[PDB]
Parts: C-alpha cells; structure tokens; sequence
C-alpha cells in the first residue's frame, strides 16, 4: 500500500511510543470478547467465560505480542506486505481456514486500542494513515484466498 | 438482542459522553470522510473540510439521533422507523457503510473515554452500533 | 422488513420446490462446501464427500428449518430462537458464513427453478434468507 | 488467481454456451433490482422504477453487454487480473468510489444468471470453479483500494 510522506509520518512516531509487550494482547483480547465466534480458533487458551478473564488470560498476551511483532513487521516493510505476510497467509488461509473478514476485524480493533491509548494525539488524520496500514496487512494475510 | 448489562453499559458511556456527544458525532463523520473516502460521494453538497459548518451540524443530528435510539432501545425498529425509510429509500445508502460509520463510532469514543472504553463496554457499544445499523438497513427497497 | 409481495413471492418458490426442499438443502451445501472452503472447519466430523450420508441428512435438517421459518414469517425471532442461541453461543459461526450459504441456496434454487427464479422473487428470496441470517446471528455473547 | 486444468475445463467449457448479448444485462438488472442503493450509480438509466422497468431497460441491457465483455476479458487472462483490471480498477475506485463489496455482489449474481440458465450443467464444482473467477475479478477491480 502506498502511504505519503506524511501518512508515514504521522503512522511511524505514534508507534515508537506503543508499549509492544501490552498492545497486541489488549487487541488480540478486545477481538476474542467482541467478536466472540473468534474465540473458536483458541480453544486451547483456556479460561474465556468473561472479559476478565480474557483479558488477564497470560497466554492471550502471550500470543498478541507475536501479533503485534507481526503488525510492526508490515509497518517496517510497508510497500512489501505481501513478502512480509507470505508464511503468515499460508498459516492463516491454507491451514487454519480463518475468514478473512476477521483480519480486517482484528485491524479495526487494533485501531481501537490505539485510540483508547493515545487519546487526542490519535487524531482523524492519525486514524486514516493508520487504516491504511491494517487494510494493507489484512490483505496481505489473504493473499493465499486470492 | 441487547442484553441488560449490554443496556447498562451503553447507558454509562452516553452519560459520560453528556453535552459532548454533538462534538464527538461531528468528529466520527471527519475521521470516516479521511479513513474511508467513498463515504464521501453521500455528501457532495457538504463542504467537508475540518471545522466545516455543515459536518458539525450533521454531527449532531447523528448523535441526536443515536441517543434516542439508546432511549428507545426496547423499540428501535419503531424509533428509528423514518430515519430506515430515508437511509434505504431515498439516500440509498450502500450496507457496508453503516458498519464504517459504526467503526469511526467507537474510535471517537475510545478517544475520549479512557476509562469508560473497557473491553466490556467496547463490546455492548459495538452491539449497540450493529442492532442500530440493522434497523437502519432493513428497508431496502 | 419482508413485505407481502415478497411473502407472496417466497411461498410460491416454497411450493414450487416442494418435495425436494431436503435434496436441495443438501445440494447447497455441498456447493458451500466445494466454493468457500472456510466454511468446511465447521464439519470436521462429517464426511463432505458426494453422496454422504450426513450432508444429505444435514441438508434435509436446514430445509426444514427455513420452512419452519417460511411457516412463521412473522415471527422469526421466536420461530428460530433455538437456532440462533445454537449457531451463536455452541458453534461460535462466524456471520459472514450465513452470507455464504445464503449465497449458495439461491444458486441451488436458481439452478432448479426455471420458471419461478424471476428477478423479482431472487430479490423476495434474498431478503428472506437475510431474514434468517440476521436472526441466527442476533445471539453473539 | 490459479485455477486448476479441471476449474479451468468446467468455466471455459461453460463460458463458450454464454449468450454475451443477454447474460451481462441480465446480471446488471438483477444487481439493481436485488440490490437496489447499486441504482445509486445508474441514475442517467432512467426508469428503475420496478423489477420489470429494470430488465426491459435498454441501457441496462446495453451496458450489462460491456460488463460481460470484462468478465470475459479476465477469462482469457485468469494469471493476469490485475494487468486485465487496471484501468477499469482506476475507474470504479478513483472516480466512480464505488464499495469494492458491490464487485463480490455483482460477481454472486453472474453466479446466479449462469445457474438459472444452465440449470443441473451448472454443478457444485462448475460452481467452484466460478467462484474463483469472480473472485478474482472484484480483487483486480479493487485494486486500486489497496
Ligand atoms: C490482523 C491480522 C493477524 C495477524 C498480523 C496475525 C498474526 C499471527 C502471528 C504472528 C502468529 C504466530 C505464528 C507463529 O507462531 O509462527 C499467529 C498465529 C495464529 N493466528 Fe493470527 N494473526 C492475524 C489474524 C488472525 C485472526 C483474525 C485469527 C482468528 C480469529 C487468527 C488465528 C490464529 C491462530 C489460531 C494462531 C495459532 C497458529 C498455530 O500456532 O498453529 N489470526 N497469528
Ligand atoms: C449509525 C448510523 C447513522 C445514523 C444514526 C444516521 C442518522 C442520520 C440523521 C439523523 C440524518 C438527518 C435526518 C433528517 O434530518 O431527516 C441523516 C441523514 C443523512 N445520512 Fe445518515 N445516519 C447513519 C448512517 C449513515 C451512513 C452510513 C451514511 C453514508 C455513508 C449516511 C448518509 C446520510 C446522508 C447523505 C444524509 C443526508 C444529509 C443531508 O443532505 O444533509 N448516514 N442520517
Ligand atoms: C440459513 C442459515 C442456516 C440454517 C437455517 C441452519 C440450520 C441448522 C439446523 C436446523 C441445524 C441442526 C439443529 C439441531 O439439530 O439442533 C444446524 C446445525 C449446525 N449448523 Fe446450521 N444453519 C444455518 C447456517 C449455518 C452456517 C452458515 C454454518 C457454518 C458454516 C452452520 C453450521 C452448523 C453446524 C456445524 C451445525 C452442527 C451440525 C452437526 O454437528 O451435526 N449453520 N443448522
Ligand atoms: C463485477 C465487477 C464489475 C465489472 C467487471 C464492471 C465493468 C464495467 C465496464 C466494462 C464498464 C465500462 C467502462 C467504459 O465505458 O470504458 C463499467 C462502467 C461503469 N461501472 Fe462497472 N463493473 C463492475 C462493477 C460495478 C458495480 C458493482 C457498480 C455500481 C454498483 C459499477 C458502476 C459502474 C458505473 C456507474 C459505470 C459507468 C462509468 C462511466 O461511464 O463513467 N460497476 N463497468
Ligand atoms: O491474532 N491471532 O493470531
Ligand atoms: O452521517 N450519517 O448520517
Ligand atoms: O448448514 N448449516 O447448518
Ligand atoms: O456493472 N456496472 O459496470
């Protein structure tokens, strides 16, 4: 995807401030408490009867921090999302079988946690550069149904 | 089907939010107009630059009438009833668009919520969004 | 909003289909299964094969229920109320998957329904299975 | 996207029985009439008033016969959609802002035509094999959305 100077600009210093050790795992946890049918590909992760539970859940965390070390690899490789995404899209298409629409949900929910946590400073401006970027890796992911 | 907690926790953010939601309805239609530039071909004879007169008021004829779906929320079919008709029938709004409305929605809440915006409230308010754009698309027509 | 035209409509292409409503049920799944492979990770039981045994079984049971819900279009929530807590809460479907079953059974009703498969009743017929997908997926929890 | 030798015998096959002076008509009355804020775009067609006004409308039958003509264009060209779809992607997108979901939905309706024409010939793996066309086109003709 192409990104301007500016939407680069505006994309890359809020992201030097986000704590990468929390982040993914409040997104990764917000998806599986509101979209809760995305919870059927975590099974394993135990404990998920409420929010509180989702959200203190230490293998959630866990594995939203591989996420968002994902989402900071696009953002680093952005004009090569395809590349980047290649094994992942393997992964989540041609083994897992997750529709792609939830790529785009988890973006939007990621989008989110980056407004809840920057408040102001996630401005309109901010919010488009960064819709961008989630719609870029999204369709990267799902590359392997196109 | 909205849930009582779901009820409640809308409830607590519209409070929140109080004489700010005309604002924070203004600031989810710049940040859709910006995020997902189709939706601006609905708006042709808006002036849609920041601080523009006519998105500020439209902002609050959204929230307006977000609120008195929250009012109304046992009866929303019959609340939201002229505003269905005019969304389907006249302006032919495209289905998907709701969803972007809804989406931009959120943020803007998040950005002025810190501690309201819990994953809890965040659910009952993406609820609350959907059962709204759901009325509001079951015209067509 | 279904309205009496397209009730009309949807009980004529009812009564057409008849006796084959099972086979066709099954039909439409298979064709699912064969376009949206996704959707197969429901089925990890199942043999989805031709021919199975469980598809047909299965097909028989989703055309049962859409005339169940045909029978009490008026009064869908209640008609499939079970049915949505089912594909909501213990199957956790994912929504965009009742958009591509819906999709496949007007297929299957189209490639059996020469006469009866007018623009007029595909639309009647979409807005019916929306109708439906809109109800089963009014549970998420 | 890469249809097998068998996906490709089940859509040329089908496609050489196509009728491309009705089908693309077809198609376009019933994205109007099933789909109706898609009239939104076709204002200058005149009546739409009803299903029947739709599909007799000469426009509609008429413009529907320029669409079929791209669809057949990516049958020809099925490895490259996106070379295919440029400049009709730079259209719908650029200019026209059309929602690329509206691609996915006049794609489903080709599907549903080819169905009622063809009847029991057009058969789940036809079908399939279909879908992976269609597909293919609207990703093409979003392009420039990505
Ligand atoms: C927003 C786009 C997404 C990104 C960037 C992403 C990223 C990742 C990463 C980095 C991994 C670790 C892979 C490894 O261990 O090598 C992973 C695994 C996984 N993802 Fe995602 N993911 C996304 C969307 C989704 C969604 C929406 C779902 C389900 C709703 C999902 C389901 C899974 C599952 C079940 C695994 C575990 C795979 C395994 O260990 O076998 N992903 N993902
Ligand atoms: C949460 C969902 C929505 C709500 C609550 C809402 C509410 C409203 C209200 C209250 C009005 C003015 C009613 C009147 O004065 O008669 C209106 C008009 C309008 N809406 Fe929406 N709407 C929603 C979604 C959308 C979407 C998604 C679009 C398109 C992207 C849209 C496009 C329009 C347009 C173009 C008008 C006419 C504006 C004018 O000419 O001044 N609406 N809406
Ligand atoms: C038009 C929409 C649908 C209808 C009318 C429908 C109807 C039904 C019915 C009648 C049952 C059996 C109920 C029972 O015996 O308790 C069932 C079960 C089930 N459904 Fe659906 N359903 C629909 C959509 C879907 C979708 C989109 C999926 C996933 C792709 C799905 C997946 C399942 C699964 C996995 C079961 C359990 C099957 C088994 O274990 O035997 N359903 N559905
Ligand atoms: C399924 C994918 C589609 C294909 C293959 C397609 C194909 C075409 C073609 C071949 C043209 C003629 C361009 C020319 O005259 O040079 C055209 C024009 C047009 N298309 Fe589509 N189209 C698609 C989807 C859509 C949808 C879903 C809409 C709106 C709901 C739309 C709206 C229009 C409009 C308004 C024009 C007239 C453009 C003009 O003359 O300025 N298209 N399309
Ligand atoms: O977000 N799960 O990889
Ligand atoms: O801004 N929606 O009317
Ligand atoms: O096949 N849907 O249960
Ligand atoms: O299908 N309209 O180009």
């Amino acid at each position: 995807v192409h990104l301007t100077p500016e939407e680069k600009s505006a994309v890359t210093a809020l992201w030097g401030k986000v704590n990468v050790d929390e982040v993914g795992g409040e997104a990764l946890g917000r998806l599986l408490v509101v979209y809760p049918w995305t919870q059927r590909f975590f099974e394993s992760f135990g404990d998920l009867s409420t929010p509180d539970a989702v959200m203190g859940n230490p293998k959630v965390k866990a594995h939203g921090k591989k996420v968002l070390g994902a989402f900071s690899d696009g953002l680093a490789h952005l004009d090569n999302l395809k590349g980047t995404f290649a094994t992942l899209s393997e992964l989540h298409c041609d083994k897992l079988h997750v529709d792609p629409e939830n790529f785009r949900l988890l973006g939007n929910v990621l989008v989110c946690v980056l407004a809840h946590h920057f408040g102001k400073e996630f401005t309109p401006p901010v919010q488009a550069a960064y819709q961008k970027v989630v719609a870029g890796v999204a369709n990267a992911l799902a590359h392997k149904y196109h | 089907v909205l849930s009582p907690a779901d009820k409640t926790n809308v409830k607590a953010a519209w409070g929140k939010v109080g004489a700010h939601a005309g604002e924070y309805g203004a600031e989810a239609l710049e940040r859709m107009f910006l995020s997902f530039p189709t939706t601006k071909t609905y708006f042709p004879h808006f002036d849609l630059s920041h601080g523009s007169a006519q998105v500020k008021g439209h902002g609050k004829k959204v929230a307006d009438a977000l609120t008195n779906a929250v009012a109304h929320v046992d009866d929303m079919p019959n609340a939201l009833s002229a505003l269905s008709d005019l969304h389907a029938h006249k302006l032919r709004v495209d289905p998907v668009n709701f969803k972007l409305l809804s989406h931009c929605l959120l943020v803007t809440l998040a950005a002025h919520l810190p501690a309201e915006f819990t994953p809890a409230v965040h659910a009952s308010l993406d609820k609350f969004l959907a059962s709204v754009s759901t009325v509001l698309t079951s015209k067509y027509r």
